[PDB]
């Protein structure tokens, strides 16, 4: 109808926006289930350094393990404590959560292969690292307790270390770039790896990777030996499940960024032919 | 559960013997009843 | 000492070509930083802005376009 | 409000406003700088609040007084006469039908132009026009820094 | 019509709840250096899952292992109550399990199940490293064997009413 | 997809970092600070100060 | 007047050498004395010429149906990057200039070349480009 | 540090040997942008093939 | 290997240079006909809205 | 380097305020389930800045 | 609602009112001051976009 | 509910309802601005109705 | 090719993959090198950034002078009981010469393919930027 | 030449106040042997900080405002041309918003007072008078 | 740097999480919790924490954070002119080896009065 | 004869399953990417900011004519909405 | 009859192969669908103007098109 037709607009533009949730929803399935399967890895990994067999009887040859962990954080329960905002307690771990699966927006997967047209990447995962930093801080500080709050100190001490290191790394490598979009780090470095460059700056690069991913000897703010936990010293379940699964996303996010700017990108190292490589096609 | 003994472990005249001496039911059986290492499946030499 | 043997090479890149001469002691700017620092100013006496070529007409290779 | 750390969640949000209203305006590179520099502050904000006001017990003061006293009658005098907007429009006050601007483009000059980048106002500000802004700000810099040192010590 | 469902849950919960069963790092005396020595690379309680978790608010299994003394059973009931819900306990050593040599000392506990409810007991002062797995093995077979233990009846339809 | 190639490097990174949580010990915080705010800064400074004179050397 | 954007930027590539006159005129016209462009009433003739000759020129030959088909695919995989597709658009300019020499081109085509020009600027990147 | 004489002439050699590397990658780059210049030239010869018209601007452009 | 990896970055810049310098002159080649519509449409809505204002303000 | 001892050095006077420890002492324990206090040991330590100030072990709780 | 001059003019003044207004407390002063210098460089860049003047938004 | 509230809703459907019939009826139907009621045609023309 | 053609990219979005146009393009560009090639004048006109006895001299001596370093280097700090380590060294040496020989003598092609390519006829040189040996049939059909 | 600069320049001289100010001894060597195991909390110091730099951020935001202002209304922050188009508009009346002139009027008189502490806003530098050497007292009037 | 998109991948993103909570209520049904009387206490290895809010840190990194706040300053400030180097100039040239300088003097100054240590 | 790998290999073989489920679940994120920017728009759009000026103008060209020109050429007295709910200009004042 | 080598590229193989077609094909199962957009989208002879002084006809084309066999 005429006159029927126009009440429809909303009602038939609202299924659009039903699709768009539920690829988003998909996809950050999709980086869960990455998440579960990097954890899988530095546990085998760390088995393995260790001498040790590691996860092998979750189901068949412990391929499962990282399944199991999520089920089990989600069934234990967790109690606020009474000497505490209950408010600010339950707020921290959302907010964390919610500021951990973003880091997804800001990633792209080939050329102009991204979800959004985000042309300061690099602005929007430094954003993204110093809320990461300050709900760290703040579930440290709410939580009362003096090993938290230690914790949160020493979270916070990094950060400003780690802030400036990353803005002199950013700098120098903008230096060649000139661009916050991470495409055009890739697309000048088909020669060779950026790290041809900053040879001399390996060491610093290695120790902004294991900074960026609050990795030893940058390993601060878990302090299990110092310490004991970290920021969760009283937070437990699906709290500490949620920083896990964060610190896991921030880490591969980081090294996403390092190979894509520092490592080649996702372009073949050509460096090893380099001596029977040609330049120049003529005819 | 599924993948008792791998294709490598498969690809080994000592798979085939036992295979063809006590069944696919007890191959198969050996890797979840004793799983030790996928290499170790039945044993570390490869000739039997 | 690294800048100092920058700015000697620089010095020495005056045997150069024009177009290979040293970009710091020879600037070479987009068109309208061009326009705007050399507009009026009798030091350069850079002569028309070519509007099509966006230009000094005084300007080496200014206006060339194809045949 | 008084609570310091209510203080400055309401900071931190009243920053995340300006910035979005600065990307409504179509300035997300200003909108970007500007939100990493106030994470920064209230990072060191933060910490700061942690190290001088842990408890978080404001002083019992009460608005009232103040409010009724003077604030509010002069906040009416003030918002009544003050406007210094002289030829500022609404988007509404025309059709956009009226309007077309937005639609002409200079092909010619941008064929003429090398730019890819946002930056270059602010490369020709911060060092052809404003180099001398420059120097004096770096001079107040190391200043400022001599100075810290000195009320440290 | 809800244990349909639920069944298949209580087994999924179940093998998710003996998966991550995270023993404490809360370790005294001798038994817990041979508790510690079931934590090598030799002896993989990784294999069965078990990592050491530093709080009890993020710890399923406590493992008591040590000497309990007049000193320390208020702390020890403190940590058992801040231990997330569910919980298990495994007493491993004589002294956590009846005080063993001190089981005379004016200085001894005299039993940790009169502080604590204990789940396993090790028998061995010190249990060997095998003989805390198998504590271990048997604490988590019950774990999941517990959850669906046939408490509720089979209506006339073989459905748990 | 190059994104096959992505996904190799961001693994072998992501092992390097394991080996290395797995391997080195952690430092102190007054030291780590220091080595930054005494060595780290200094250095990251020169290597720029470096690759801006060899971008004017070649231009 | 009712063209897309790649298609008139091809039409008016093949018609950069064959619109000199109107061309030369116009851009006689938007000559000024700063970079700011002159205001768009004062060469209404010299860009109603200029008009008129593109949509004269606009009718290709049937032979550049197939090399404008490619160069269309290339331009929409490339967005629009025409020095990505210089080689199409080349062959497109020289099958408008002269059809027959074009056809004459096309018998002597190659079998790699006789198959579907299928183009990804994903998979495939190129030697060194700024627009990527 | 009380080195060896073998020691000392090991230092020394290596010491020359870095000297003369540090020469031989600084002539290096010297012919590599000698060479990038070489290339330009031609590059701009090939460009300008038939790009050689020169329109002058239309005398109503003002001084 | 940071004077080398320079030198090669400038190299790949210059090649770049080069490859945008032919693209400038393809555009500048396109840029007539572009800016011909864009004035008509220009012209074309100045007639328009100068029609309705001399009509409005008679 | 230059003297820094005062930087490193904080004596407190009699009945002088500013010279007194003038913040709120982080009055916190290595208690007996600590990963590193051995298990057997409450070493209330008076940390100032997470550097120990004062020093208090609480020991025998495995005393047998 | 309101012009976006007229609205930053008025948030600019307001919160200098503001700074006055809470209790005197020394960081609530520093949080007040940031606020307003972040208002201050928000004014800037909208009469940069008004005027379009590069020496605004510098 | 009221007669003001009958009033406002009158008013809410009203208003609504020149909306999209003002979007729908009266546009240059040039863009996609209506899912599910503009077509999803493929254009090769720089003009076409949708 | 770490940069490719100077007239085209290597592979934009669609890899070409054809040897035949490749060598047709060969044929007719040696042919019409051949045609000229007994042309005084023409050849005086030819004009390259790098003399060809030069590039020649390069191409010959760099593996050499390579090799000579990497010896040298292996008689410096190396010891002269592991085989594999010395031959490594020397085989990097005399790999990265036989790179700069080629680099060289590319950039002796280049160069000729490009300050006379104005000297091109039409056709070879729409073949020369285009890539496309479709463009002048005459000179490698016959 | 231009407020801009001058701006930027009155920034540093008052940074350099400041920081002169933060230059003054504390402690000074004195007779008074009572006070040998008492505590005497003086604020003379830390109140002249205070007010220093409550009334230098006032200041600043003032004349940054009235920059700001100034030069959206002729585009040119400069002494000569400023004058020239203030002249212009009282010749051509093609701004006849007073109302904008006066408050940018205001605001750069007022922070003019506040930086000069000028009075009625004249409690602020007796304050900073009455804990500083006679020295720096000297250097101050010099400067101001 | 954002847009629209993004404000809608932020609800998407609540949405994700709101079902996260779903799952953790489906996962706290299958539990039953006794309170005890330390069961809402803090943890502090085993005792009852002696202060509840008292809990106040020394802030020996105040420089080290006001040093950090200029050198972020300092760095934005450079940041512009790198964005833009292919058309660098003398006079940048000049300008930005003036504010690397700058720069460094400023951090030597800083180590030179033992500015970047902690202090009791 | 035992053809057993060595030693070393098979210890850092024990993670292969690992590995491989890393990689599938890498693969199917970027899958799914690609799928979500290729489907709407046919191919992977090129970022407009990777785009020259000229590029730009060239590429949004028809875009604003259909969604500004149009309209803003054949307006009507009573074609705006009643309501403010009308299209935004192309720059937000 | 196997060696260690022969029989560790089986499983190499098994993981390379089946990634390298998924990261070839992100669009599983719909890159006919993609050809046939991609066919749609070559604009026929009469969705285009052909000016009136054109060496070969729609139908000569055509022929020349069968003859030389391109894809298209
Ligand atoms: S039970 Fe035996 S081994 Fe265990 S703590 Fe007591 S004495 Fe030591």
């Amino acid at each position: 109808g005429f006159w029927i037709a126009p009440l429809f607009v909303n009602i038939l533009s609202l299924p659009l926006y039903l699709v768009m949730l539920v690829y988003n929803i998909v996809c950050m399935l999709l980086i869960t289930l990455v998440i579960a399967s990097i954890t899988l890895i530095e546990r085998k990994v760390l088995s393995l350094v260790q001498r040790r067999v590691g996860p092998h009887y979750v189901g068949y040859r412990g391929r499962l393990q990282y399944i199991a962990d999520a089920l089990k954080l989600f069934i234990k329960g967790i109690v606020v404590p009474e000497g505490s905002n209950k408010f600010w307690f339950v707020a921290i771990p959302s907010a964390a959560g919610a500021i951990c699966y973003t880091f997804w927006i800001n990633s792209m997967w080939g050329p102009s292969v991204s979800i959004f047209d985000l042309e300061y990447n690099l602005v929007y995962a430094t954003i993204l690292s110093i809320l990461f930093s300050f709900c760290i801080m703040l579930t440290g500080y709410f939580s009362k307790s003096k090993y938290a709050f230690m914790a949160s100190i020493r979270c916070a001490i990094l950060m400003l270390n780690i802030e400036i290191f990353l803005g002199l790394l950013v700098i120098n490598l903008i230096f060649i770039s000139e661009s916050f979009c991470f495409s055009v780090f890739v697309i000048y470095q088909e020669i060779i790896w950026l790290i041809f460059i900053f040879f001399g700056v390996s060491g610093l690069i290695f120790i902004t990777f294991l900074l960026e991913t609050n990795r030893a000897p940058f390993d601060l703010a878990e302090a299990e030996s110092e310490l004991v936990t970290g920021y969760s010293v009283e937070y437990g379940g699906f709290y500490f499940a949620l920083y896990y699964l964060g610190e896991y996303f921030h880490l591969f996010f980081f090294s996403m960024v390092i190979s894509i700017v520092l490592f080649g990108g996702w372009e073949l190292p050509n460096f090893l032919y380099l001596f029977l490589l040609n330049d120049f096609n003529i005819l | 559960g599924l993948w008792s003994w791998t294709i490598n472990q498969m690809l080994t005249p000592k798979f085939w013997v036992h295979l063809r001496r006590e069944g696919f039911i007890k191959t198969w059986t050996r890797g979840h009843k004793a799983s030790r290492h996928a290499h170790y499946v039945g044993g570390n030499r490869t000739d039997g | 000492f690294c800048l100092l043997f920058v700015l000697a090479d620089a010095w020495g890149r005056e045997k150069y070509a024009q177009p290979y001469k040293s970009q710091i002691l020879h600037g070479r700017q987009p068109f309208g930083h061009t326009f705007v620092q050399n507009y009026r100013n009798q030091a350069t006496d850079l002569g028309r802005w070519n509007h099509n070529f966006a230009c000094y007409e005084k300007q080496p290779g200014c206006g060339r376009d194809f045949d | 409000n008084n609570n310091l750390y209510y203080i400055l969640l309401y900071i931190f949000l009243e920053i995340v406003f300006f910035g979005l209203f600065l990307c409504l305006y179509q300035l997300e590179l200003f909108t970007g700088f500007l939100w990493v520099a106030e994470f920064a502050i209230v990072f060191i904000a933060v910490v700061l609040l942690f190290y001088l006001n842990i408890d978080g017990l404001h002083l019992k003061y009460n608005h009232n007084i103040n409010n009724v006293l003077y604030y509010t009658p002069s906040l009416v005098l003030f918002l009544i006469f003050f406007n210094i907007d002289y030829f500022s429009e609404l988007e509404l006050f025309l059709p956009l039908e009226l309007s077309f601007i937005d639609i002409y483009d200079d092909y010619y000059e941008g064929f003429n132009n090398s730019i890819m980048n946002d930056f270059t106002p602010l490369t020709l500000s911060y060092y052809s026009i404003n180099s001398a802004e420059f120097i004096i700000i770096g001079l107040l810099l190391l200043l400022g820094s001599v100075a810290c040192v000195n009320l440290y010590k | 019509r809800v244990d349909y469902i639920v069944t298949p849950i209580n087994a999924v919960v179940s093998w998710a709840r003996q998966g991550s069963f995270w023993p404490l790092t809360f370790g005294l005396a001798c038994c817990a250096v041979e508790m510690m020595h079931a934590t090598v690379s030799r002896y993989d309680f990784d294999r069965f899952g078990v990592i050491f978790r530093a709080t009890p608010r993020q710890a399923d299994l406590i493992l008591v292992a040590g000497t309990l003394t007049n000193k320390m059973a208020p702390g020890l009931r403190r940590l058992y109550e801040q231990t997330l819900d569910p919980k298990w306990v495994l007493s491993m050593g004589s002294c956590a399990n009846g005080g063993g040599y001190y089981h005379y000392s004016y200085s001894v506990v005299r039993g940790c199940n009169r502080i604590i409810p204990v789940d396993i007991y090790v028998p061995g002062c010190p249990p060997t490293a095998e003989a805390l797995m198998f504590g271990v093995l048997q604490l988590q077979k019950s774990l999941y064997r517990q959850i669906n233990e046939g408490e509720k009846k089979y209506n006339k339809k073989d459905l748990t009413y | 997809m190059p994104y096959f190639v992505l996904l190799f490097k961001i693994l072998i990174f992501c092992v390097v970092a394991i080996a290395t949580r797995g391997t080195l010990p952690r430092y102190r915080f007054d030291q780590f600070t220091q080595l930054n705010w005494k060595h780290f800064i200094y250095i990251w400074l020169g290597f720029l100060v470096f690759n801006l004179c060899f971008v004017t050397f070649f231009i | 007047m009712n063209t897309k954007s790649f298609e008139v930027l091809i039409h008016s590539q093949y018609a950069f050498d064959v619109c000199r006159e109107q061309v030369y005129n116009f851009e006689d016209c938007r000559q000024t004395d700063t970079p700011l462009p002159k205001d768009p009433i004062h060469c209404k003739a010299q860009a109603k010429e200029v008009l008129s000759c593109y949509k004269e020129a606009e009718k290709m030959d049937p032979i550049c149906l197939s090399s404008f088909n490619d160069s269309r695919e290339c331009m929409f995989k490339s967005d629009g990057n025409l020095y990505n597709c210089k080689t199409w658009i080349n062959q497109y300019v020289t099958c408008q200039k002269n059809p027959a020499a074009f056809a004459e081109f096309l018998e002597a085509s190659t079998a790699e070349q006789l198959k579907s020009k299928k183009f990804d600027f994903v998979k495939n990147r190129g030697h060194s480009d700024k627009y990527l | 540090l009380k080195h060896s004489a073998t020691v000392l002439r090991e230092i020394k050699k290596d010491t020359i040997m870095m000297i003369l590397f540090i020469i031989g990658g600084f002539t290096y780059c010297y012919h590599m942008r000698e060479t990038r210049f070489q290339l330009d030239d031609d590059f701009n010869e090939y460009v300008n093939t038939n790009k050689q018209t020169f329109r002058p601007i239309p005398d109503h452009v003002k001084l | 290997l940071q004077m080398w990896g320079v030198g090669k970055i400038i190299e790949i810049k210059k090649f770049m240079k080069r490859r945008d310098i032919e693209l400038k002159g393809l555009q500048r080649k396109a840029a007539p006909f572009m800016q011909s519509m864009n004035d008509v449409r220009h012209l074309a809505l100045r007639e328009r809205n100068d029609m309705l204002y001399n009509e409005l303000l008679s | 380097m230059n003297r820094s001892i005062f930087q490193l050095w904080k004596p407190e006077s009699p009945r002088s305020n500013v010279n007194s420890k003038q913040i709120k002492t982080m009055n916190v324990n290595f208690g007996p389930q600590h990963p590193a206090a051995h298990g057997v040991l409450r070493l209330i330590l008076q940390l100032n800045g997470e550097i120990a100030e004062r020093f208090d072990p609480h020991i025998g709780l495995l005393h047998r | 609602m309101l012009t976006w001059i007229s609205f930053w003019s008025l948030i600019f003044w307001l919160i200098l009112i503001i700074l006055v207004l809470k209790p005197k407390n020394f960081i609530s002063i520093l949080f007040m001051s940031e606020l307003t210098w972040l208002a201050l460089y928000c004014l800037s860049l909208l009469f940069g976009a008004i005027y379009c003047d590069i020496t605004l938004l510098s | 509910v009221g007669p003001l509230n009958i009033v406002f809703a009158g008013v809410a459907f009203l208003m609504f309802y020149e909306n999209n019939y003002k979007k729908l009826y009266l546009n240059p139907r040039y863009s996609y601005t209506m899912p599910y009621l503009q077509s999803a045609k493929i254009t090769k023309n720089l003009y076409e109705k949708l | 090719t770490n940069f490719g053609s100077p007239f085209r990219n290597t592979d934009s979005g669609i890899v070409i993959r054809d040897p035949e146009n490749e060598k047709r393009l060969k044929l007719a560009f040696q042919n019409f090198w051949k045609s000229k090639q007994e042309d005084k004048e023409f050849q005086a006109q030819i004009k390259t950034a790098v003399s060809k006895d030069t590039v020649n001299f390069m191409f010959y001596a760099s593996p050499l002078f390579g090799a000579l370093l990497g010896k040298t280097y292996i008689d410096m700090f190396c010891n002269p009981r592991y085989f594999y380590f010395r031959a490594f060294t020397l085989s990097m040496f005399a790999l990265a010469g036989y790179c700069v020989g080629n680099g060289f003598r590319n950039r002796y092609e280049h160069s000729l393919y490009t300050r006379n390519y104005h000297l091109f006829p039409k056709d070879l040189q729409d073949a020369l930027v285009n890539g496309d040996a479709r463009y002048c049939i005459s000179w490698w059909k016959q | 030449n231009t407020l801009f600069t001058f701006f930027f320049l009155i920034e540093l001289v008052s940074c350099a106040i400041f920081y002169k100010f933060i230059v003054s001894k504390i402690s000074f060597k004195n007779s008074n042997y009572k006070d040998n195991y008492f505590s005497i909390f003086s604020k003379n110091y830390l109140n002249v900080l205070f007010y220093q730099y409550w009334s230098s951020f006032f200041s600043s935001v003032m004349i940054g405002f009235c920059i700001i202002y100034l030069f959206s209304l002729t585009g040119s922050t400069e002494w000569s041309i400023i004058n020239f188009i203030v002249a212009s508009n009282n010749q051509i009346n093609y701004y006849t918003n007073n109302i904008t002139l006066l408050f940018i009027c205001l605001t750069l008189i007022i922070g003019f007072i506040i930086k000069l502490g000028i009075a009625p806003i004249q409690l602020y530098k007796i304050e900073i008078y009455k804990g500083l050497p006679f020295l720096s007292i000297f250097f101050y009037t010099t400067f101001y | 740097m954002g847009d629209a998109v993004v404000i809608h991948l932020i609800q998407n993103v609540l949405i994700f999480g709101i079902i996260f909570w779903l799952l953790t209520w489906g996962a706290e049904y299958f539990y039953t919790v006794k309170q005890q009387l330390t069961k809402k206490q803090f943890y502090e290895c085993g005792f009852k924490s002696i202060s509840e809010l008292n809990i106040q840190i020394n802030f020996n990194f105040f420089m080290l954070a006001v040093f950090l706040i200029l050198y972020d300053v300092e760095f934005t400030f450079l940041f512009p002119v790198l964005f833009n180097f292919s058309m660098f100039s003398t006079t940048e040239l000049f300008l930005a080896f003036f504010f690397i300088f700058l720069i460094l003097v400023s951090l030597l100054y800083d180590w030179l009065n033992n500015v970047l240590s902690w202090s009791a | 004869v035992n053809t057993a790998y060595p030693t070393p290999l098979k210890t850092i073989l024990k993670t292969t399953p690992a590995f491989v489920v890393y990689f599938v679940f890498g693969l199917g994120f970027s899958t799914v990417i690609y799928d979500v920017v290729y489907h709407p728009k046919d191919r992977i759009e090129r970022f407009y900011f990777r785009s020259s000026k000229f590029e730009r103008l060239s590429r949004k060209r028809d875009e604003k004519l259909r969604h500004y020109f149009k309209p803003a050429i054949e307006w009507q007295p009573w074609y705006n909405t009643s309501t403010n709910n009308n299209t935004r200009p192309l720059l937000r004042y | 009859n196997l060696p260690w080598f022969v029989r560790w590229g089986t499983d190499v193989a098994l993981f390379f192969i089946p990634a390298y077609t998924f990261a070839n094909y992100p669009t599983t199962f719909f890159v006919f669908a993609a050809e046939k957009r991609r066919q749609r989208r070559r604009k026929d002879f009469s969705d285009v103007k052909l000016r009136d002084d054109a060496a070969f006809s729609v139908d000569q084309v055509k022929q020349l098109q069968t003859k030389l066999h391109l894809k298209q």
